[PDB]
This record gives structure tokens, sequence and C-alpha cells, in this order.
């Protein structure tokens, strides 16, 4: 959950 | 010497991806139009930085071979480069040619934005050094890509995989420096020299944000993830 938004934008 | 058909393809692809960013005029017209309070300027900064990070993730994903990298390393590259890319883009925008008196007003308006004095001199020192290099759009685009694909980033598991992706971009940039500035054969080294200076802004970025002359320092959840604030 540390880079949740970043992981989401990277995967998408 | 001359670029190969593969390198031209690489260059044009990086250019098209780089051109998806918010136009320099959008930022400079707002600053030059009217003087804002430190509070209004902190909000302008925060929205500018949120849009920058979003567009940066999209530019980063298009970088040849980036999607083939380990997912944890992909996050580490994005996190390690976001602030440096932001300062490189601000340096580019700061140096865009404007009508007589405009760049002097832009500089004075950035000086009185709310940022602490301590951070004004190293920020403008970097902007003016970038400016003297008379960089083309292609050089800014390639240099941004090189900053993102830095193998020497902390928490990088597979440094070699990142190195393989950065090497073709360095080769293209070197050829471009030899073509754009043949009189200055130190130009490529000069450009890599600027990259080493960009890294210093990483260290005191959080303090230059928290020293802003505002009562409350509100950041978006995306900015908190990338800037390690709140
Ligand atoms: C952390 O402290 C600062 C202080 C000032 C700047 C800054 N240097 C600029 C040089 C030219 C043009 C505008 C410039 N900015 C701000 C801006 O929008 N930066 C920007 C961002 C954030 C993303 C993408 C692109 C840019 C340009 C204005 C924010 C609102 C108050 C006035 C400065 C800065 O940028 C990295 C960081």
């Amino acid at each position: 959950k540390d880079h949740q938004l970043l992981r989401y934008l990277l995967d998408k | 010497m001359e670029l190969t058909p593969d390198q031209q393809t690489l260059l044009h692809f990086i250019m098209d991806s780089y051109n998806k960013q918010r136009m320099p005029q959008e930022i400079t017209n707002k600053i030059l139009k009217e003087a804002f309070s430190a509070e209004e300027n902190f909000l302008i900064l925060t929205e500018m930085a949120t849009n920058h990070v979003q567009v940066l993730v999209e530019f980063t994903k298009k970088l040849p071979g980036f999607q083939t990298l380990d997912h944890e390393d992909q996050i580490a590259l994005l996190k390690g480069s976001a602030v440096e890319a932001m300062f490189l883009r601000s340096a580019e925008i700061f140096n865009k040619k404007l009508p007589s008196g405009h760049s002097d007003l832009l500089e004075a308006r950035i000086r009185n934005s709310g940022i602490s004095d301590e951070y004004i001199t190293p920020m403008f020192s970097f902007y003016k050094s970038i400016g003297e290099l008379k960089m083309t759009q292609e050089e800014y685009a390639l240099l941004t890509a090189i900053v993102i694909l830095s193998p020497d980033r902390q928490y990088i598991k597979d440094r070699e995989a990142v190195e393989k992706l950065q090497e073709p971009l360095l080769d293209v940039l070197q050829k471009l420096c030899k073509i754009h500035q043949p009189e200055n054969p130190q130009h490529f080294a000069c450009l890599l020299g600027r990259l080493t200076e960009l890294r210093t802004f990483n260290h005191h970025h959080a303090e230059m944000l928290m020293s802003w002359r505002v009562n409350d320092h509100k950041f978006t959840p995306l900015l908190c993830e990338i800037w390690d604030v709140q």
C-alpha cells in the first residue's frame, strides 16, 4: 500500500 | 556522427511522447497575468506538480522496454526521478524565449511566490546554467528519459536491465550534441553534468515545500506518495 496510486497508474 | 534509421525512430517516438505535456505558455501566462498570494501560489504549485506526475507516468510507460522491467523496479525508477524531471521541466519553461521584460517579471514573480530565500539561489543557479546550454526540445526530451532510466537509483534490484534501456538514449543524445553544437565538443558532458546537479534538489525538496510561507501545506494523495510529505 506504500505506493498504491503509483502501482495503479503503472499497471492500469 | 549521423543518426541511424533506428535512432531517428527512437527520437521521434520520444518527441511525440514528450509533447503530450502541458504547454509552457499555460504556466507562464498564469504567473505573468497577475501577482498571487503565497497561499494561491502554493495551490498553483500543487496542481502543476499533480499534472506533471500523471503525465510523467504516461511518458515513462511509453519508454522502450520500461514495461518489460520488474514491477518493483518500475516504481523505484518513477519515485527516484519524479522531482528531478519536475525541475528539468521547470528549467525548460523558465528558459523559453518570451517578449522583452517578461522573463525578468517571471523571475521576480517566482522569487515572491512564497518559497523560502534559502532555496531561491540554488534553484535559479540551476535554471541559468540550463539556459546557457541552449538546449533543443529533443535534448530536453532525451535528458528527461535518461533521468527516468537511471540505473544508479536506490532500491533498484536489476541495475543491468535499466542500464540496457538507458544506453540507446545516451547514444542518441551524444550524436545530437555533436550535430547541434559542433563548436562545443564538451556539450554532451555539459548536459550529463547538469543531471548530477538535478539530484541535489531531491534532498531538500520536502524542506523547500514545507518552508513555503503558508499556514497549511495541503498535498494530494498522489503527491504524498511521490514526494514523501504529510
Ligand atoms: C518546490 O518549490 C518550487 C518553487 C518554484 C518552482 C517553479 N520554478 C518555475 C520556473 C518556471 C516556471 C514555473 C516555475 N515554478 C512553479 C511551477 O509551476 N513549477 C512546475 C511544476 C511544479 C511542475 C511542472 C512544471 C512546472 C513549471 C511555479 C508555481 C506557482 C508559483 C510560481 C512558481 C518549482 O518548480 C519545480 C518548485
